[PDB]
């Protein structure tokens, strides 16, 4: 009953960018974070950043300063992740996790970033 | 035979360690300490107190007490070019105070509401909260929202300020009774215990400076004791050595430092101006550096043992909880962190009124500096009656803060916290320091020194004077005039023209100097050179 | 930053027996720990928040123990369905991070 779409598969030339997109169905987008997860080929999960519907914050991780540039679209219930200078290890499946403020746990996911590279 | 002194010696001495201690040593001083770098935030804090807080200090004190004049009209007998700093300091002085009493309402208003024994803000169930209600944790069963609030939070933000009515600072809304009828009250009590002069203030701080310490202590016993107290200190003195070597955290130290010993305002000079004829001014000046120290170190323990407590009956990692800085984290955090403890209604009024009497303390400085300035500027037409042109400046402050008991004031009160005091006061500190010490001659002022305690200082008390302070101020001011802030409060962002305005205010104190001497070729005409040799050096005594 | 260590990828146990697996912690964490799933080729799901409660939704075959240091994420005799990948979370600091994951096997 609660679904979260995002982008399919892009193969894309290193050093190019994309934009990932999130949509929100089910739950209130504007009373829970948006967060982003990062794991490699079969590997460990790692945190990407934070999102906040209302302002458009980020609180970003201090290894991903550069490498994501975060920003959110409430009028359709999106937030894009501004993936610039990529390489070719960074070519990683990623999720858009809902999360309310501080319990800090990942309620419902997408259906992974298959980003090849 | 128009001036006075102290009853004794200890109470000169008490009254400027409650004009060095004030809600920064509480609240600032703390977030600072964790925020800029942990617990590797002190050693450049005693770097810059040293280098930086007890020169202007002892300066200051040596020549109140020498020249036994306020800061207007003292320049008189020192360098009277720069007579338009104590203008600058009256005006100055005049927004500090409008825009502090404020806080002092709040907390009396807290403290008359904290009498019952459920506490007002402990339950959100009340008549003026919404349906966004989130109690305190006590369980793990609850999914806090992004657009739920604390009690303690909506209680401060509904209830005691009415902060959502205002729907911009473009509007005001209208004034609260509640905290117009507490502001009047405190400021009769200012009146009333500032009306004689420093015979009474003497009497006074016995009890308003030394009631907050039995009050620190009694807090940090409940509080180190409490589960959960190790991990506050932990995080208090974890240090992080990356972080000093961004110029960001030394240059946050050295103004935590020059804010909490707040020299170049013009109260030391007064304060002084009544000590003995040579009196130990030295270690009058390290007694109340180092107490000053010693109490902003303590009071970081006493709030850190009780946000370590709360971090560990909630969740963890202070840093979270301590989002905000200003009044919002004594007001909402450790608001909750003392009524959710079982005594609390004890606690929050000794809490209360030990913010109370620490706002107090320095409101009593501030204007004791203010008019003995004015009185000792203006000895003609005054300085016979004094009980007059206090009532004149206190209603004129009432009135200023009145602005500010509005519905929104919290947004203006913030502003003036963070626009109107810093580059004013450290312009007006630099531009008096650079004239008492490259102007006035610091080889007079060392054998000054000298006449007056019995042996002239080292030559690292003279280089600290003369290259070391005053750098030190102009890169505070320097780096303070290279990131433009743009602050916010409760979700509220401010506009541009909010930041000119601040400008403006910011700016209409360091503009009432030039005035001075622009006024001063007009009466007085001939060459400009003769008016400059005229007032680079003093006259007779 | 945080890191959360736990046992090997290939290291497990079997179905019918009890299964418990831990996590170390780098910093010691009042209650601050979840467990999360992860089908291979999926989308990971949660399971469990502040190490002992059971988000609403899971069976009672899931369980939850263990504080401070120790946290012992206990299964026994799972079913055709409960195979998947647990890793470790948690929600002490900015930046959170995951651990190292187990499998199950067999
Ligand atoms: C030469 C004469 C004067 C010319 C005019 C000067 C006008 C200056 C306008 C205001 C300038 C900036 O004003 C100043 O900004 C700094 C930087 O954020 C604020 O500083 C604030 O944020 C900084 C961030 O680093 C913290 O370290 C600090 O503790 C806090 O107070 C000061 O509180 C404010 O006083
Ligand atoms: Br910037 C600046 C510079 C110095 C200070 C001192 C230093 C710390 N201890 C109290 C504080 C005194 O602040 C005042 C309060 C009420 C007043 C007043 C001044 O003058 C009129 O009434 C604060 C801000
Ligand atoms: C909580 O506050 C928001 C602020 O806009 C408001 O929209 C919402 O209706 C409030 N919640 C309830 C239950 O009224
Ligand atoms: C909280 O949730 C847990 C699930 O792990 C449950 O056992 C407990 O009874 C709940 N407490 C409540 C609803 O008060």
């Amino acid at each position: 009953e609660v679904q979260l779409q995002q982008s399919g598969p892009e193969l894309v030339k290193p050093g190019a960018s994309v934009k990932i997109s999130c949509k929100a169905s089910g739950y209130t987008f504007t009373d829970y974070y948006m967060n982003w997860v990062k794991q490699s080929h079969g590997k460990s999960l790692e945190w990407i950043g934070n999102i906040n519907p209302n302002n458009g914050g980020t609180s970003y991780n201090q290894k991903f300063k550069g490498k994501a540039t975060l920003t959110v679209d409430k009028s359709s219930t999106t937030a894009y992740m501004e993936l610039r200078s990529l390489t070719s290890e960074d070519s990683a499946v990623y999720y858009c996790t809902r999360s309310p403020v501080r319990p800090y746990y990942f309620d419902y996911w997408g259906q992974g970033t298959t980003l090849t590279v | 035979g128009e001036r006075e002194t102290w009853g004794k010696k200890v109470d000169f001495l008490l009254s400027v360690i409650g004009y060095a201690v004030d809600l920064g040593n509480v609240w600032r001083f703390p977030y600072i300490c964790y925020q800029n770098g942990g617990g590797a935030f002190l050693l450049p804090y005693t770097i810059m107190a040293i280098f930086g807080g007890i020169p202007l200090f002892y300066m200051e004190l040596a020549l109140g007490q020498y020249h036994r004049n306020g800061c207007i009209s003292i320049w008189r007998k020192i360098c009277p070019i720069f007579k338009g700093i104590g203008y600058a300091i009256c005006i100055i002085a005049f927004y500090i105070a409008s825009y502090y009493n404020t806080i002092m309402a709040w907390a009396l208003y807290y403290l008359i509401s904290s009498f019952t024994d459920q506490l007002p803000w402990t339950s959100c169930k009340n008549s003026w909260n919404t349906g966004n209600c989130t109690n305190y944790f006590s369980e793990d069963n609850i999914t806090w929202t992004l657009h739920s609030t604390s009690p303690a939070e909506e209680f401060y933000t509904r209830h005691v300020l009415q902060i959502h009515r205002s729907k911009g600072l473009q509007d005001l809304g209208g004034i609260s009774w509640q905290l117009a009828l507490c502001i009047m009250l405190i400021f009769t009590v200012i009146y009333f215990s500032i009306w004689k002069g420093v015979k009474t203030s003497g009497k006074v701080v016995w009890v308003t400076a030394t009631f907050p310490y039995i009050i620190l202590s009694v807090l940090l016993v409940r509080g180190a004791t409490l589960p959960g107290a190790w991990r506050g200190v932990l995080f208090y003195l974890k240090p992080n050595w990356q972080k000093l070597l961004e110029t960001g955290v030394w240059i946050d130290a050295a103004a935590q430092i020059f804010f909490s010993l707040g020299p170049g305002f013009g109260v030391l000079l007064a304060f002084a101006s009544y000590n003995k004829f040579n009196n130990n001014c030295y270690q009058d000046a390290l007694v109340t550096s180092v107490v000053n120290c010693m109490t902003s170190f303590v009071s970081g323990f006493v709030i850190f043992t009780v946000l370590g407590y709360m971090a560990e009956m909630r969740n963890e990692d202070v840093s979270e909880v301590a989002k905000d800085a200003g009044p919002s984290l004594l007001f909402i955090t450790y608001a909750e962190a003392i009524a959710n403890m079982p005594a609390s209604t004890f606690f929050a009024i000794i809490f209360f009124l030990m913010l109370i009497t620490l706002g107090l303390d320095s409101t009593f400085a501030g204007l004791e500096g203010v008019i003995t300035a004015v009185l000792d500027e203006f000895p003609h037409v005054w300085a016979k009656r004094r009980e007059r042109f206090v009532l004149a400046v206190v209603i004129t402050c009432f009135f200023g803060s009145l602005v500010t008991l509005t519905f929104g004031g919290a947004y203006v009160v913030k502003l003036l916290e963070e626009y109107a005091t810093g580059p004013a006061v450290l312009t007006v500190a630099l531009i008096e320091a650079v004239a008492v010490s490259w102007f006035y001659g610091i080889t007079q002022f060392c054998r000054d020194v000298k006449e007056m305690l019995g042996f002239s200082p080292g030559w690292f008390w003279r280089i600290c004077w003369v290259a070391i302070s005053p750098l030190f101020l102009l890169f505070i001011i320097c780096s303070f005039l290279m990131s433009p802030p743009q602050l916010r409060l409760f979700q509220y962002n401010y506009p541009y023209w909010s930041i000119i305005l601040g400008y403006c205010i910011g700016t209409s104190s360091f503009i009432c100097i030039p005035t001075y001497i622009a006024y001063r070729l007009i009466i007085t005409p001939g060459t400009f050179k003769e008016r400059i040799i005229k007032s680079i050096t003093p006259e007779t005594p | 930053d945080i890191v959360m260590t736990q046992s090997h990828k290939f290291m497990s146990t079997s179905v019918g027996d009890r299964v418990s697996i831990t996590c170390k912690a780098s910093q010691d964490v009042s209650t601050a720990v979840a467990w999360y799933q992860q089908k291979p080729g999926q989308s990971p799901k949660l399971l469990i928040y502040s190490a002992s409660y059971r988000y609403t939704g899971v069976p009672d075959r899931f369980t939850g123990s263990g504080s401070g240091t120790d946290f012992t994420f206990t299964i026994s005799s799972v079913q055709a369905e409960d195979l998947a990948v647990y890793y470790c979370q948690q929600h002490y600091s900015i930046p959170r991070t995951f651990g190292g994951g187990t499998k199950l096997e067999i």
